RNA sequence: GGAGCCUCGGUUGGCCUCGGAUAGCCGGUCCCCCGCGGGGUCCGGUGCGGAGUGCCCUUCGUCCUGGGAAACGGGGCGCGGC
RNA sequence: CCCCGGAGCCCCGCGGACGCUACGCCGCGACGAGUAGGAGGGCCGCUGCGGUGAGCCUUGAAGCCUAGGGCGCGGGCCCGGG
RNA sequence: CCGCGGCGGUGCGCCGCGACCGGCUCCGGGACGGCUGGGAAGGCCCGGCGGGGAAGGUGGCUCGGCCGAGUGUUACAGCCCCCCCGGCAGCAGCACUCGCCGAAUCCCGGGGCCGAGGGAGCGAGACCCGUCGCCGCGCUCUCCCCCCUCCCGGCGCGCCGG
């Protein structure tokens, strides 16, 4: 069998540890949630400046 | 296609350095006024140095043994020689592409000619140091054609001074010549002032 | 009408100093000077253009005496923007302190 | 000492080590961990099943 | 047959869950509570007297090779060139204006059109102007400069495609041996349909370019590299 | 002017002050001295050098016709003299 | 809730390779300096004998030569021309 | 013979492309954790409390046109600086890159290079072939609705019905 390293081929990863899947699931999630709330006080921060 | 460097003003040893990579790259090189080179350390250390390597020879035959070239133009084609390997055909080769001349004869005296600002003496030693000029040194040691090579170049000098001279005018008439043409070259100008030139 | 190819010289093959491995020239592309000039050359087709004695074939035209010998600019070498090639042949050695043509054609611009 | 370097890795080199360059020892072979059934085969008496319990 | 209840997050990755999947495709309440000898296969025909033949569809060879090579292994995710996936550089967008770095119109500049099914790019530098005719090319042996006519509004010919635009001569037999056969033929004639597509995406793309003062002259010129200029250094 | 072996490298040019470096470059001299220039003083400009090699020059499709701005410039390996 | 001379087959216990010169074939790991010295395998090589190739050979054997074509890690070998 | 139909091996010679995997080497984004629950900083300013250099000051002298410049002395604050009390959201290892260590507290996208090396179909009336494990999904055998609209159909480029 070639081995296909996991932390690379996501699907080799799940196939150890279908963990994995959720883990990463969360992480783009959470990071797309907290880059938007940056956005928002970026904006907000922006509004006071105006005011 | 082909380097010219004013030998003036520059290091010995840091000038043929970077000559040599130059001539082993294809470049042809010709290094002019060379007794204007000038190397790092007092006179007398210099001389000295020359005097022993004068010295070393084949005790048998001198005939044979270490050719010492006086001339400043052969001087520096010598520690030229020494940063390639001139043994080989590449070597060789290389060498032959280089051209050195003891003051600065007629295909180059009318050309544009650079300076490297690497081996230049103003920049790599302290000036407070001492440093030999390679005319003198040459002159000292054999030489044979100092005062020649003296006279040859004031006679250029002057015949360069002209030149300049009437270049000075043209550039003088380029400048008269746009002022009496600036409504007629208006939006020409200012495009070369958009892209980035004129200012 | 005019030229489409950066100008390079051939400086020698990849070597330590006393076990030159032919088969990775070394390529001193003009202007480009640093390892940081040269993310634009990486994967660019290269040739080694030569003519001698015998006629061959040409694509798209009559019989030459011209012969190339294709490559690849592979990687940047060290520090001041000399760049490792990989030719199809290993290049002749004759070739040392001539030209040869990078091209731009498998361009990322 | 002069012979080496060691010291105490993290959660992340554990992962990357095993995940990476981990090799069961199976029958004296050296043989990839492809798959959970290597490890369980050889380790599953210890409550061992899988690469993460490896890694725990 | 619904799209695709969750989107993607990344290439592998679904937005949502199994169990979040669960309830929006909903497997509560969509619940399935289920609990040759004589008579010949595939052969069958007609005919007179004895009566009526039972033929054979694909009828066992008449030759066997003396070895032949045996199987492969499946192997997952090749795909052909149809099937691919195709790419473009962000740098060539609809009406940008290209170097042409590789063919015959070598260096000669270009309008972009479109990225064909091939994913090759379609591509005129108005055959008026440049002399470079509605003609395929690869986004590989090509500069995408940086200067953009707005083509948005013109009708690029449905029916011109990748399909049209390929090489067309000569088959197989003939009287072949001698000195003679298809060394001949001689030349692609352009043909009349050709001339009336080219006719009609010009007249749409020309007047743009017309727009752009100085535009229709950098067209025509062709670009090169002179002395102490490196493409590294200068941008397109 | 025609063919025809062979040897190859190349794949825009740069037609020039001197030099200085704890300094330089350009102007213009109203004014003075020397042989259109040279030297001086004085003044006015530049000086991380734009009268910049980080530069300058040159353009890179061919033709047609029918307008504008620019316009006597280019050629005939055009021809004789200084 | 039935029979493979017919389930149509990813498993088939009814019969079994394209494979099986079992001194064969196939799969996984690991490893590979070497004098003196030891051991193994040589479809490496020389000469002669018992067998054997319904072998080859004046329509040209051996030997010799070969900028001819090939094989083998190698000892070597095979083909073409003379 | 024309089909280049389906399968199998191939390419005369030189070439190029594409996407998939393996191994690399780089690039660009973003999201977090910890600390003297970071240190400094910034911004707003207020009330105090001292100390220092040394000043819109004064003074001897000097240099230029009462003013500007240069030294010198005692030193308050009308140039600052420093300590001490008390209090504000703008911080955030901060693109005002001043100084870390990291990642189940971590992810995405891109570029260059080298490589592909194996082959679970040799049945006589029914495949010359899939595919194992893993991902999920996606879909369907459940009904709903909404949108956009590619093909086609209809009506007035617009609207309505795969
Ligand atoms: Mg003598
Ligand atoms: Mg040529
Ligand atoms: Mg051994």
């Amino acid at each position: 069998v070639l081995k296909k390293n996991p932390l690379k081929n996501l699907r080799i990863m799940l196939k150890l540890n279908p963990y994995a899947k959720t883990m990463r699931r969360n992480t783009i999630l959470r990071q797309a949630r907290n880059h938007k709330l940056r956005v928002e006080r970026a904006a907000a921060a922006l509004a006071a400046k105006s005011d | 296609q082909v380097l010219v460097l004013d030998g003036r003003g520059h290091l010995l040893g840091r000038l043929a350095a970077i000559v040599a990579k130059q001539v082993l790259l294809g470049r042809k090189v010709v290094v002019v006024r060379c007794e204007g080179i000038n190397i790092s350390g007092n006179f007398y250390r210099n001389k000295l140095k020359y005097l022993a390597f004068l010295r070393k020879r084949m005790n048998t035959n001198p005939s044979r043994g270490p050719y010492h070239f006086r001339a400043p133009s052969r001087i520096f084609w010598r520690t030229v020689r020494g940063m390639l390997p001139h043994k080989t055909k590449r070597g060789q080769a290389a060498l032959d592409r280089l051209k050195v001349f003891d003051g600065i004869p007629p295909p180059y005296d009318k050309k544009k000619r650079m300076v490297v600002p690497a081996a230049l003496k103003v920049v790599r030693l302290k000036p407070t140091r001492k440093f030999a000029y390679l005319g003198r040194l040459a002159h000292e040691v054999g030489w044979k054609y100092q005062a020649v090579t003296a006279t040859l170049e004031e006679k250029r000098k002057e015949k360069a001074k002209i030149h300049y001279r009437k270049k000075k005018q043209l550039m003088r008439l380029r400048k008269q010549a746009e002022k009496n043409v600036e409504k007629k070259i208006d939006r020409f100008t200012e495009v070369l002032k958009t892209h980035g030139f004129l200012v | 009408s005019g030229r489409l190819w950066c100008k390079a010289i051939f400086a020698g093959y990849k070597r330590g100093l006393r076990n030159q491995r032919e088969h990775t020239a070394l390529l001193k592309i003009e202007g480009v000077y640093a390892r940081d000039e040269t993310e634009f050359y990486l994967g660019k087709r290269c040739a080694y253009v030569y003519k001698a004695k015998n006629n061959t074939v040409t694509p798209g035209g009559k019989p030459n005496k011209t012969r190339v010998i294709w490559g690849k600019v592979t990687r940047a070498h060290g520090n001041s923007g000399m760049v490792r090639a990989k030719f199809r042949s290993n290049l002749p050695a004759k070739a040392i302190g001539h030209r040869i043509r990078v091209m731009l054609y498998p361009s990322r611009i | 000492e002069p012979y080496i370097a060691w010291g105490y890795p993290n959660l992340k080199s554990v992962n990357e080590l095993i995940y990476k360059r981990g090799y069961g020892k199976i029958n004296k072979k050296r043989i990839a961990l492809t798959d959970n059934a290597l490890i369980a085969r050889s380790l599953g008496k210890y409550g061992i099943i899988c690469m993460e319990d490896l890694i725990h | 047959p619904h799209c695709s209840r969750n989107p993607v997050l990344v290439r592998g990755i679904g937005r949502y869950s199994r169990s979040a999947m669960y309830s929006r495709k909903a497997l509560y309440k969509r619940k399935y509570a289920a609990p040759v000898l004589a008579t010949v296969t595939k052969p069958v025909g007609g005919d007179k007297n004895g009566g009526t033949r039972v033929v054979k569809l694909r009828k066992m060879p008449r030759y066997y090779p003396t070895e032949d090579v045996p199987r492969k292994l499946l192997s997952h995710g090749r795909k052909p060139f149809s099937q691919h996936v195709r790419k473009l550089r962000a740098s060539i967008t609809p009406g940008t204006i290209l170097i042409i770095l590789t063919g015959r119109h070598r260096g000669k500049r270009v309008v972009f059109l479109k990225q064909l099914s091939s994913g090759l790019l379609l591509v005129t530098g108005p055959l008026s102007l440049n002399r470079v005719p509605l003609r395929r090319t690869h986004q590989k042996f090509v500069i995408a400069t940086s200067t953009k006519i707005d083509i948005s509004g013109v009708k690029i010919p449905k029916h011109l495609t990748d399909a049209y635009f390929k090489k067309k001569q000569l088959r197989k037999p003939r009287h072949q041996e001698g000195e003679i056969f298809d060394t001949e033929k001689e030349k692609y004639e352009i043909t009349e349909q050709r001339k009336v597509d080219q006719k009609a995406v010009d007249s749409q793309i020309l007047p743009k370019i017309k727009a752009v003062p100085q535009l229709q002259g950098y067209l025509r010129s062709v670009f090169a590299l002179t002395n102490g200029v490196y493409p590294h250094k200068l941008v397109f």
